[PDB]
């Protein structure tokens, strides 16, 4: 009946997952970069 | 990475509008 | 005919999560810039 | 930014609670 | 009407993911603060 | 923290597949 809103909702849920995964890859790089700056100090 | 994330954010913003404008349709 | 109030909550919950991810993105942008500055200072 | 993110997260936590009660309140 | 329950569950999974990302991010924001402060 | 995020995102992908194959049963 309201299938078309459910279809946009699952699409959005996919859009949001993908964006969190891209942010995760970027977050990981900053954690890594911070660790090298820490080791330079130590 | 930073260009890909805004690409996906824009896509999610243009889909939020679809879903919301689709919701005032249901509320009749 | 039921569960239309539920769909309401779902859709505003997605606005909730997008707005949180959008805010998180600005703060992450800032940390990346901050690291770049810190890397430039060593080089 | 951290304070803003916390407020949006808090909101999403409550709304998630509402939707689970709406979801259980979906039966006879 | 059965698909609603996997959406709500997925929304709970994403929220939980974004909350764990926020801890990590708060951690990196604080780490950056201490590196800036050593410079100053 | 990173291991945890990986686990929740793991879970999210599979729930996403389950959601989409089920929306397919409802015809797209």
């Amino acid at each position: 009946q309201a299938r078309q809103l459910l279809s946009g909702i699952v699409q959005q849920q996919n859009n949001l997952l993908r964006a969190i995964e891209a942010q995760q890859h970027l977050l990981q790089l900053t954690v890594w970069g911070i660790k090298q700056l820490q080791a330079r100090i130590l | 990475y930073e260009q890909k994330i805004e690409e996906l954010l824009k896509k999610a913003e243009e889909q939020q509008k679809k879903n919301e404008e689709e919701l005032k349709k249901l509320e009749k």
